[PDB]
């Protein structure tokens, strides 16, 4: 059927004129196929034979996958006609349901096909189907309905189920209906004798507007597949994760990896990616082939043995609180359930992000928490409470003496380590009796060699040659110099604002192993203090560095 | 309210596309109460799949009363269309702020013009798609609404101009700002006057600053007991950066007093040439810079700075070293007063400061991590404006000099 719904105004984008695309020819029983679906769609008002003042044309092809179906190429149509508002791109998340006692999915027939098209629109979907070796003039034809595969067909094809749909819940409250595409789901806390009833009416309801639909017999049945996941009446999962096992990598292969990786891990505590993505830095073409790390080889060796037991997802209760907890996974890798009964998971998920080359534990802690709450909004319309392993001193500390704004949600602190720490603290105060290293360090920006070297207030100077740095990479290595020759206390003075600000950062792991190496010293320092002077101002002990160093 | 002023967007330029960010659905609920209504006094409407566009929308308070904000940043940049910026606002005595926004939805949009002010209510979860309303009448937050409106506005005011001559008033967006020097109590009786004068004239209308006290902070140097070669070396640092900026700063004979491989911690004494200079320099903190001035044509930019105990530094800028205004923000910690509460106010301040000044709004460049502001500046926002804005990563040795 068709519909007697109002219809939705088309325009081209301004200036354009219809597709004049020319139709191939074809073969004899391609063609007939064609006349035989085009004499039933025309039966049925879905098309109409056309004069011959339609100048337009879109090619049309007849195909049966190994039953015969009609296709048609509207490329260049799409490309002329407006824009339309976006039809939902995402769906929602099984984690964000509510549980029901009883729920239907109904699958409408020829959705686009049943409902109108706009009038004056209609012309510049003409087509036409060959005549048997042009022998004679082709039989020209125009769709009065959403055709398949033009652009406006998803979001006005909704657009009529929502309004289709309005009077219905308007005098049925207590059902609650989801479209999503060509389907509808719906769902009561009715008696299901009489949940069958609603179900029943509403499907006449969509008929006498012209949706067809299935029957008690042919409605689909639990567990749903849908959009990769498994919907059981009192639980939810992912559909189960194949990874492949091979020899040899390609972009490709890790690229599709990595997905079914993030796929899992909103359901699968504890899968990490970190080190197989850092594979994909070199963002090549796809078939190049990628040497697996020894690290990228033990991840998914640990994610093969998660990914061996089955795990399930619960649906969401708005009565009962909402609850967060995170746990660190290892060095840059942090993973999080988000539940409101203690065993039972809405979901799961992971945060590895560095966000720059240097990082600390507090900071990384502080942006899975922005993650989880944005990702909370999105789901359920509400932020959740926060268990987590750091203690208000650490916290309060870190956020109090960091430049950034920041914004900490109230949480309860749960012992469960590894707790997060502040490993290390620089002083605010320049230390007394302590020895004063003036530390600086150069390279040549030719033959990139240089040196490190410092001079202290108690007569020490040093200088250690470097090959293939640069002044930037020689600065951090005074700064490391100063503190594998100095006591448990050590003041450190450096011209370099580049390494004033990745120390003062307080990072606790990095990208450039120099940088691991300088906070294995800090940890193992009992005060450091580092202070900055102007370079080349003749202040003193900077200007001795500066004179070493040079020469 | 039958005339329907007819709005073009700049050539070749398309309407907004923005995306809308999803709302807790506390928020939702009060932004559909909120349409329910201004669907039945007609000033917004349902749209179709046939309007690509959209503009975000949030909710906010201003007493358990919610109100709706529009973000038209987006669609102010794409109409530009248009028809010299009080220069003695900023130094009348007083000034007060009135909303005078309502206004607007006396006045019909130009037809073919509404389909650029769509906007979408979201839904939880993609559960349904939002709900798509488009405006009737002039939108609050619209540059359109007070350049249409002008006409009217001028109108209203005559009457109260011409009997208050040396009272200053400046329209910016939904915001009156009214100027005396007169007594404070005078200045909020006239205040009222021009309020009820406006009210009697069907204008309905729900902040007061003193720009006679607004200066660019100059730059401010220790004093010290006893200082030791750290604090030397800061202080040398400091007048080093200082010296970019005014010419007279010398450090010659306050180095001199380093000259050595000192300890840190080590008091050393300031001789007199030293003292000498540090005096002099701070007499020439004193003045303000040569040759800085405002040019109308390029953006201003306002960056900020977390000092830590709740005190915000920010410079308001056209070009690097060369400062229009600086100042410093102190919040009171309230019992909460957080980090982005404070970035929030001091940004409002900022902006509301740079109206007054210059009439224009800053591009902010802002300390804080981008999702954290797209996530909490609308729990504290006031404000009907909203300016452009961009997260940076503040240097750690500009904190202490602006200090
Ligand atoms: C009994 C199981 C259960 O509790 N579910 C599936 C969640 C209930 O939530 C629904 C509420 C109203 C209508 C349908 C509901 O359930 C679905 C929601 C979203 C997408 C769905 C998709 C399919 C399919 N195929 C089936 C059910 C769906
Ligand atoms: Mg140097
Ligand atoms: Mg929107």
């Amino acid at each position: 059927p068709i519909s007697p719904i109002e219809t939705v105004p088309v325009k081209l984008k301004p200036g354009m004129d219809g597709p004049k695309v020319k139709q191939w020819p074809l073969t004899e029983e391609k063609i007939k196929a064609l006349v035989e679906i085009c004499t039933e769609m025309e039966k049925e008002g879905k098309i109409s034979k056309i004069g011959p003042e339609n100048p337009y044309n879109t090619p049309v092809f007849a195909i049966k996958k190994k039953k015969w179906r009609k296709l048609v190429d509207f490329r260049e149509l799409n490309k002329r006609t407006q824009d339309f508002w976006e039809v939902q791109l995402g769906i929602p998340h099984p984690a964000g349901l509510k549980k029901k006692k009883s729920v239907t999915v109904l699958d409408v027939g020829d959705a686009y096909f049943s409902v109108p098209l706009d009038e004056d629109f209609r012309k510049y979907t003409a087509f036409t189907i060959p005549s048997i070796n042009n022998e004679t003039p082709g039989i020209r034809y125009q769709y009065n309905v959403l055709p398949q595969g033009w652009k406006g067909s998803p979001a006005i094809f909704q657009s009529s189920m929502t309004k289709i749909l309005e009077p219905f819940a308007a005098q049925n409250p207590d059902i609650v209906i989801y479209q999503y595409m060509d389907d509808l789901y719906v769902g009561s806390d009715l008696e299901i004798g009489q949940h069958r009833t609603k179900i029943e009416e509403l499907r006449q309801h969509l008929l006498r507007w012209g949706l067809t639909t299935p029957d008690k017999k042919h409605q689909k049945e639990p567990p749903f597949l849908w959009m990769g996941y498994e919907l059981h009446p009192d639980k939810w999962t992912v559909q189960p994760i194949v990874l492949p096992e091979k020899d040899s990598w390609t972009v490709n292969d890790i690229q599709k990896l990595v997905g079914k990786l993030n796929w899992a891990s909103q359901i699968y505590p504890g899968i990490k990616v970190r080190q197989l993505s850092k594979l994909l830095r070199g963002t090549k073409a796809l078939t190049e082939v990628i040497p697996l790390t020894e690290e990228a080889e033990l991840e998914l060796a640990e994610n093969r043995e998660i990914l061996k037991e089955p795990v399930h997802g619960v649906y969401y209760d708005p009565s009962k609180d909402l609850i967060a907890e995170i746990q660190k996974q290892g060095q840059g890798q942090w993973t999080y359930q988000i539940y409101q009964e203690p065993f039972k998971n809405l979901k799961t998920g992971k945060y590895a992000r560095m966000r720059g080359a240097h990082t600390n534990d507090v900071k990384q802690l502080t942006e899975a928490v922005q993650k989880i709450t944005t990702e909370s909004i999105v789901i359920w319309g509400k932020t959740p409470k926060f268990k987590l392993p750091i203690q208000k001193e650490t916290w309060e500390t870190w956020w109090t003496e960091y430049w950034q704004a920041t914004w900490i949600p109230e949480w309860e602190f749960v012992n469960t380590p590894p707790l997060v720490k502040l490993w290390y603290q620089l002083e605010k105060e320049p230390i007394v009796g302590a020895e004063t290293f003036y530390v600086d360090g150069a390279a040549n920006r030719e033959t990139k060699l240089g040196k490190a070297g410092y001079v202290t207030n108690k007569g020490r100077q040093k200088v250690v040659p470097l090959t293939n740095t640069t002044n930037q990479k020689t600065e951090l290595q005074a700064i490391y110099l100063a503190l594998q020759d100095s006591g448990l206390e050590v003041n450190i003075v450096t011209d370099s604002q580049y390494a004033l600000g990745i120390i003062q950062a307080q990072p606790d792991k990095s990208e450039s192993e120099l940088v691991n190496q300088i906070i294995e010293q800090l940890i193992k320092k009992e005060k450091v203090y580092l202070a900055w002077v102007p370079a080349h101002k003749g202040i003193g002990g900077n200007e001795q560095v500066d004179k070493l160093v040079s020469a | 309210p039958i005339e329907t002023v007819p709005v073009k967007l700049k050539p070749g330029m398309d309407g907004p596309k923005v995306k809308q960010w999803p709302l807790t659905e506390e928020k939702i609920k009060a932004l559909v109460e909120i349409c329910t209504e201004m669907e039945k006094e007609g000033k917004i409407s349902k749209i179709g799949p046939e309007n690509p566009y959209n503009t975000p929308v949030f909710a906010i308070k201003k007493s358990t009363k919610w109100r709706k904000l529009v973000d038209f940043r987006e669609l102010n940049k794409r109409t530009q269309d248009f028809w010299p910026h009080p220069a003695g606002l900023k130094k009348k005595k007083s000034v007060t702020v009135l909303d005078v926004g309502d206004a607007y939805f006396s006045v019909p949009l130009d037809e073919d013009f509404r389909k650029y002010t769509a906007f979408t209510i979201p839904s939880i979860n993609n559960e349904t798609p939002g709900i798509r309303y488009q405006y009737n009448v002039l939108p609050q937050g619209w540059k359109g609404s007070p350049a249409i409106f002008q006409s009217s506005m001028t109108k209203i005011l005559e009457p109260f101009k011409k009997q208050n001559p040396d009272i200053v008033i400046y329209q910016y967006m939904d915001d009156l700002y009214v100027g005396s020097d007169l007594e404070i109590g005078q200045h909020r009786t006239k205040i009222e006057e021009l309020r009820q004068h406006l009210l009697r004239w069907g204008l309905t209308t729900p902040y007061e600053l003193h720009p006679d006290k607004w200066t660019v902070q100059p730059i401010v140097l220790p004093e010290k007991d006893s200082w030791t070669v750290n604090d030397i070396q800061k202080l040398v640092g400091k007048l080093n950066w200082a010296s970019q900026i005014y010419p007279g700063i010398k450090v010659r004979q306050l180095s001199k007093l380093l000259r050595g491989t000192k300890a840190l911690t080590e008091v050393i004494p300031l001789t007199e040439e030293a003292e000498l200079e540090l005096a002099e320099n701070r007499e020439i903190l004193k003045e303000p810079v040569h040759g800085v001035y405002y040019d109308p044509s390029k953006d201003l930019i306002a960056e900020i700075q977390k000092q830590g105990q709740g005190q915000w530094t920010y410079q308001i800028y056209q070009e690097p070293f060369k400062n229009l205004k600086t100042g410093k923000y102190a919040r009171m910690r309230g019992a909460h007063t957080n980090d982005v509460k404070q970035l929030t106010e001091a940004v409002q301040k900022i902006t509301t400061e740079s109206i007054v000044i210059w009439g224009k709004t800053p591009k902010f460049k802002l300390p804080i991590q981008k999702e954290t502001w797209e996530t909490w500046w609308t729990e504290y926002w006031q404000a009907t404006w909203i300016p452009e804005w961009e997260f940076v990563n503040t240097p750690p040795l500009v904190k202490l000099w602006y200090q």
